[PDB]
């Protein structure tokens, strides 16, 4: 296969160029709505928290995959381990509103509290990188899914449902220092 | 009389990838419209197929320069999505989060020389089983190889095949064992005419039947 | 319906389980599916 | 053999806005009849649409008086359901319990002068982006404005539009940041004839497509 | 049926879940829906 | 109102052979193809029927040698899948993991002599009830027996029947009680001609209607 | 379906309960079922 490289058009040459044969492929595991739908921990936990999907670690599966798309949209599911009652407020409620029971308040059960939250932001799609400011780095204050408050949150896990991603961005892997390739332990039967 | 049940043991605990859904608390929310929003992708491998990305040769340059020597081995890298030359590509960026792979991997070579310089290159796929990779085209010509000249069309696409015993192969070099389970690839330079400094840019992308299988996340936090 | 493996319908309605989209297109599939393939020029098989 | 179940973890706890219903204890109660009881309303926004309510200008008067000056800016207030001039209206009374809004807001100006006095007023909607709001009609005339005279029909209705980037907008000024995200509204007085003390009453109500979205309660107890 | 999101019917009958109304009209909707609109007088568009 | 249940007592605990299945955690995994893979078996008893295996006579030899004597009892072993002569066979290897059995058991006798030697053998199935097993063919000839010569076809198959009171019988000798509940089997040598050292190999396999019933595992770990 | 005694279908789909086989033969039954039987030669019953 030969082409004009500077045209930047895609070229996908297969094996049949030299006698081979392309086989069937099944790409379920690299689907967006599937690969993004699993719980990931949030390591910024406080008495009060603003659920922002950009607090996920920039190297975990869901986190680092989310940082590889410019725009995204998804409903949420949270798992909180708290002491006391858990109060939630949507995107835009004053902070004081986190202190009343009229808002969605879950009374604690023994193990933990597992809730499902809808997408409440006013923007049609959120963003992971924002070029500019919003006052008359950091994203604007309106890129979040609400806020939760309890006496003390111990663990918070988030899950993106119905994920939709737009406009991909560079995604990196761990650099190899001096080796010819990266070498690490792989699970192997004992003895 | 009421329905008797048996609360089983071992069931119910939270599995962070369970396939069931929670209980709602807040209903009747309508989203703003996003019909026909531009630039959506639904499968990572489509993005990896449509957008090639550069490799990382010595000193972190994506190009190999024509060499004046009697040794005409431009470069050599393992066929492993963890290799050192592929450490910056998007393809490896995805594959680091998956356990096994299968399929062909495309390499795109683009010449960047001036109009008054010519060259003729050759790429060969050396499968595993040889102790020392070949160092000259007369010897590596027996593998599966391809040759190309430089002219009007400046690009060339070579499909590194998937030839291995097990139908799927790992995406991480196991241990201090050497001699990668999948063979190397050697890009040679047959000859050149009046191309002293002009380069060759190399990029890599997915194939028509590439596939990643099992999701993990090995990156330490 | 990614990563959901319940045979029975959800117990709560579609209005309460999740948000509801309103109206008033997969690009990269269209891009990668129209990728040039085969050869270019002549051929002597 | 009996039906095995798996008592899940994290489910079941009381969510004060859960969509399910309790278990009864006391049955067969018949209520007294209330067919066709007068004065029922089923949506707060219908009430807000059908009944205008007054604003709160300086010193807590719902009217602006004609001024004898060379400055002809009668009043100016932010388009925000938390503004100081709207602190007493029913519309803000509802909107304080909701997170976001969208739609047009109607203003009703009613003249209360004697038959022997005339005036000609103008209202303009200054969108955000200007540092200092205009102080004269020659300058504010470039916005979206409306002018009206005084005669037999003494009322005038102006529909403050919803023009903003995000499809929904907050109902609370965020922080000590100034220059409200939605623009101001300026009610000017072009000229007047023999109306020294006679007033103009201003009221505000909902529009044909106003909508409040997310319920909260921020009032401290 | 405001704020109820169960697909299945209630397990208890309509007589025990709540009280039962007897017999022998939404006003403000009728008021706000008959609101005058448009313009008044002449028009020079 | 919600479905009332009654969490029963005594139900739910894990029974290591319960017939119900767990909850998944990891979905959408496709296996590599193994259509028409060679050498599959689906029932242990088919394997035991199609492949005879040798017994273990004195000193651990699978053959009995022709003896020069006036006593012509070559061998004698109990019909019990725990017997000493059957300790190495595949059939007993299966039957040690089962509680009861029923059906016929086949014995295959193969002659291994030179062309210039002849012999004539007899096998008889002595049922239980006799105090001392017979020691001569004139006496054991009254049981169910079979005789065979040596010629072109060198094999002979004898089907030890299942004749017992209870429809099923144990596969383990109970206690220090002797005189096995199922009778013995005696392989005699009627006469021989010029076969001084030549042997007879004996093997055993399952029958057309053999059946094992209840799974256990008595092997101590 | 060895050692499964539930009458109702599984609650989770066939894709999540177990792996799914792909394609592109019981030998020992064929061997043991074609075993020679009866007698050989002549017979005087």
């Amino acid at each position: 296969t030969t082409s004009a490289g500077e045209s930047a058009d895609p070229v996908t040459t297969t094996v049949e160029n030299y006698g081979g044969e392309t086989q069937v492929q099944r790409r379920h595991h690299t689907d967006v709505g599937f690969i993004m739908d699993r719980f990931v921990k949030i390591n910024n936990t406080n008495p009060t928290h603003v659920i922002d999907l950009m607090q996920t670690h920039q190297h975990g599966l869901v986190g680092a995959l989310l940082r590889a798309a410019t725009y995204y949209f998804s409903d949420l599911e949270i798992v909180v381990r708290h002491e006391g009652n858990l109060t939630w407020v949507p995107n835009g409620a004053p902070e004081a509103a986190l202190s009343n029971a009229g808002n969605p308040t879950a009374y604690n059960k023994a193990p933990f509290t597992r809730l499902a939250l809808p997408y409440t932001a006013p923007h049609r799609v959120l963003a992971t990188v924002y070029n500019g400011t919003s006052k008359y780095t950091q994203l604007p204050a309106s890129f979040n899914f609400g806020a939760i408050r309890a006496t003390d949150i111990s663990e918070l896990l988030v899950r993106m449902k119905r994920a939709e991603l737009y406009c991909p961005r560079p995604l990196l892997a761990v650099e190899v220092t001096a080796q010819d390739r990266h070498k690490q332990k792989i699970i192997a039967p004992a003895k | 009389g009421i329905v008797p049940v048996a609360c089983s043991d071992g069931y119910g605990g939270l599995v962070t990838t369970d396939p069931k859904t929670a209980d709602p608390v807040y209903g009747k929310v309508y989203n703003p419209p996003r019909t026909n929003y531009p630039g959506r992708f639904t499968n990572l491998l489509d993005v990896a197929e449509a957008c090639p990305t550069f490799l990382c040769f010595d000193d972190g340059k994506p190009y190999v320069v024509t060499r004046e020597d009697e040794q005409r081995l431009l470069a050599k890298f393992d066929v492993s999505l963890a290799a050192k030359h592929m450490s910056n590509t998007y393809l490896s960026g995805i594959a680091q989060y998956y356990a096994q792979y299968s399929g062909t991997i495309n390499l795109h070579f683009m010449f960047t020389g001036s109009t008054d310089s010519k060259a003729r290159y050759m790429v060969a796929y050396v499968p595993p089983g040889v102790e020392t990779p070949p160092d000259t085209p007369e010897r590596a010509a027996h593998c599966i190889h391809a040759e190309w000249d430089t002219g009007l069309n400046s690009k060339f696409t070579f499909s590194i095949p998937y030839v291995s015993a097990a139908d799927y192969a790992y995406t991480a070099s196991d241990v201090a064992e050497t001699t990668n389970v999948q063979g190397w690839v050697c890009i040679y330079q047959i000859t050149h005419g009046k191309a002293q400094n002009d380069t060759l840019v190399v990029s890599v992308s997915a194939g028509k039947d590439f596939e990643l299988r099992l999701p993990i996340d090995p990156r330490t936090q | 319906s990614g990563n959901t493996g319940s045979i029975i319908n959800n117990y709560y309605m579609q209005q309460y389980q999740n948000s509801m989209d309103t109206q008033l297109n997969d690009w990269f599939s269209k891009l990668a599916s129209s990728a040039f393939s085969g050869l270019f020029g002549a051929l002597l098989a």
